[PDB]
């Protein structure tokens, strides 16, 4: 074996992994990058050996030779006595969320909204939603659809970053890692809770894990899923509580990537480290948990149960899906 | 379609 290098994305990914890194024995040690694409950069120049990626940015790597090692694995629907890392993943269910109390709202209003994205790029933040409007609207303007967004990652003098916050000091406007306010899943979905989007396009996890006291965090503490509407592509506006029938996509789960020439030494030490760190892992709670960060998803989505192996050693293509990989290769001509 | 975006 030889050491792994992760690569974080922002300071708090780096701060998370370099507990990690402290708790491995330098056994997985560190590299951080300001933006996702930046640690697809080191990764390919062979500074950093893996991440785990949305299934956008799955798609981006992929197209450059990296390869999906194992992926995050949640709480299982079903019934399974299949232990975790061998269980088959579900995909998530990407929706689009917005207030009950915004009445007249639904899919079919969306033009000249507010809209709050995960990030330009990502799966149910992104590739979705602009997929199905640049479908319906027969345009690829998606930049003048809204009105003004958050959508970490475009250009931050443009309407796409209009809605979004910076850091602690207002810094960092719209860059797609955890310093802009209203980045990623929980991020974007704050951006509704706190009304600076009329519309947020996450995963229906998100909305159960930020809200009813599920989060304690100061912006989420006192909200409340009533309070929620998802918005259905038949024009219908439904309860959070049926995403089931009412999400715009299921999404391929987050997963690890590395070099295909690292992928089989990335596997077995995080095979690892999880059986350390996981859930349930020997040292987590006591010493340190690699898929907990206070709902703030840090390297890991917090609801990971582990990261699962994937059966039929799939390309990124296989893995994504062919459906998932048109729609993202359409929606990349817009550009 | 094709190339590495970097
Ligand atoms: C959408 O998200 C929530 C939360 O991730 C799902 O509920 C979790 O589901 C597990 C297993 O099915 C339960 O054991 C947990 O109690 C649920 N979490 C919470 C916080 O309530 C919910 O099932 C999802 N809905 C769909 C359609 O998948
Ligand atoms: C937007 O429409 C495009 C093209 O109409 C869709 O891409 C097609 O997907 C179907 C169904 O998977 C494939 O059989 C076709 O071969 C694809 N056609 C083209 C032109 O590439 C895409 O599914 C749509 N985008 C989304 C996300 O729904
Ligand atoms: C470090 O890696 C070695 C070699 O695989 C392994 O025996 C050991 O358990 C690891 N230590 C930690 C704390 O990860
Ligand atoms: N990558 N595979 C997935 O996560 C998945 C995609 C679609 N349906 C179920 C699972
Ligand atoms: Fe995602
Ligand atoms: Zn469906
Ligand atoms: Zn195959």
């Amino acid at each position: 074996y030889t050491r792994v290098v992760w690569c974080a994305v922002g300071p708090e990914e780096q701060k998370k992994c370099q507990q990690w890194s402290q708790q491995s024995g330098q056994n997985v040690t560190c590299a951080t990058a300001s933006t996702t694409d930046d640690c697809i950069v080191l990764v390919l120049k062979g500074e950093a050996d893996a991440l785990n990626l949305d299934g956008g940015y799955i798609y981006t790597a992929g197209k450059c030779g990296l390869v999906p090692v194992l992926a995050e694995n949640r709480k299982s629907s079903k019934h399974s006595s299949l232990d975790c890392v061998l269980r088959p993943t579900e995909g998530y269910l990407a929706v689009a969320v917005v207030k009950k109390a915004n009445e007249g709202l639904t899919w079919n209003s969306l033009k000249d909204k507010k809209s709050c994205h995960t990030a330009v790029d990502r799966t149910a933040g992104w590739n979705i939603p602009m997929g199905l409007i640049v479908n319906q609207t027969g345009s690829c303007a998606f930049d003048e659809f809204f009105s003004q967004s958050c959508a970490p990652g475009a250009d931050p003098k443009s309407r796409l970053c209009a809605l979004c916050a910076g850091d602690d000091q207002g810094l960092d406007k719209c860059v797609p890692n955890s310093k802009e306010k209203y980045y990623g899943y929980t991020g974007a979905f704050r951006c509704l809770a706190e009304d600076v989007g009329d519309v947020a396009f996450v995963k229906n996890d998100t909305v159960w894990e930020n809200t009813n006291g599920e989060s304690t965090a100061d912006w989420a503490k006192n909200l409340k899923r009533e309070d929620f509407r998802l918005l259905c592509l038949d024009g219908t506006r439904k309860p959070v509580t049926e995403a089931q029938s009412c999400h715009l996509a299921v999404a391929p789960n987050h997963a690890v990537v590395s070099r295909s020439d690292r992928a089989a030494h990335v596997e077995q030490v995080l095979l690892h480290q999880q059986a350390l760190f996981g859930k349930n892992g020997k040292n987590c709670p006591d010493k340190f948990c690699l898929f907990k960060s206070e709902t703030k998803n840090l390297l890991f989505n917090d609801n990971t149960e582990c990261l699962a192996k994937l059966g039929g050693r799939p390309t990124y293509e296989e893995y994504l899906g062919t459906e998932y990989v048109t729609a993202i290769a359409n929606l990349k001509k817009c550009s | 379609l094709e190339a590495c975006a970097f």
